[PDB]
């Protein structure tokens, strides 16, 4: 859970 | 949310949308397994509304999104209207989600974790960008 | 409301220095972020207030209430997960 195939760009 | 910025697309895979039959979204929530999605309380959820999974563009008639039927609505009991205390809201899918790369579930801490003040986290969501 | 999801990264508070926005509305069940020039509004609620820990984004609080007009400057509320998720385990065992 938690780790997104696509990453979060902040 | 005020003063945010738009997410990177499937970024926030957990992410879902609660809308009504009319299309209308109302409230936001997170897939935390493919049968659950945890929101508020005070979202006033039926099983008439739907779960709307994998939407980027609300907007868009071209995303692959998931139009999740809800089986249940599991109102905390605990829940104090009067004080919006214990603000959380169960759903149970009457049809189970189907985790892909821009769908699937976010973490839940242990009853006894730790997250100190001034710690920077993040939040997400379809609401009002000007009020 | 956006036709597009938006995000915005805020920090934590203190329930102690959340009181002194809220006062006593400021229950053990609830966890305040924000007053940082971002503010989750009307068409938030029920989603995520997710941190990071040890590499993966674990759910801390759910957008719950706040200021009527979407303040900035004030402290918003959500759902303490951390007293919640013992109630979230008894509902999907039994279910
Ligand atoms: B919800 O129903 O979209 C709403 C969210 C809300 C409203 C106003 C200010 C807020 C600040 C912080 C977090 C959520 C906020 N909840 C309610 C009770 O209207």
């Amino acid at each position: 859970c938690g780790v997104p195939a696509i990453q979060p760009v902040l | 949310i005020v003063n945010g910025e738009e997410a990177v697309p499937g970024s926030w895979p957990w992410q879902v949308s609660l809308q009504d039959k009319t299309g209308f979204h109302f409230c936001g929530g997170s897939l935390i397994n493919e049968n659950w999605v945890v929101t508020a309380a005070h979202c006033g959820v039926t099983t008439s509304d739907v779960v709307v999974a994998g939407e980027f563009d609300q907007g868009s008639s071209s995303e692959k999104i998931q139009k999740l039927k809800i089986a249940k609505v599991f109102k905390n009991s605990k829940y104090n209207s009067l004080t919006i205390n214990n603000d959380i809201t169960l759903l149970k899918l009457s049809t189970a989600a189907s985790f892909s790369q821009t769908v699937s579930a976010v973490c839940l801490p242990s009853a006894s974790d730790d997250f100190a003040a001034g710690t920077t986290c993040v939040t997400t969501g379809w609401g009002l960008t000007r009020y | 409301t956006p036709d597009r999801l938006q995000q915005a990264s805020l920090p934590l508070l203190s329930n102690t220095n959340c009181k002194k926005y809220w006062g006593t509305k400021i229950k053990d069940a609830m966890i305040c972020a924000g007053a940082s020039g971002v503010s989750s509004c009307m068409g938030d609620s029920g989603g995520p207030l997710v941190c990071k820990k040890n590499g993966a984004w674990t759910l801390v609080g759910i957008v719950s209430w706040g200021s009527s007009t979407c303040s900035t400057s004030t402290p918003g509320v959500y759902a303490r997960v951390t007293a919640l998720v013992n109630w979230v385990q008894q509902t999907l065992a039994a279910n």
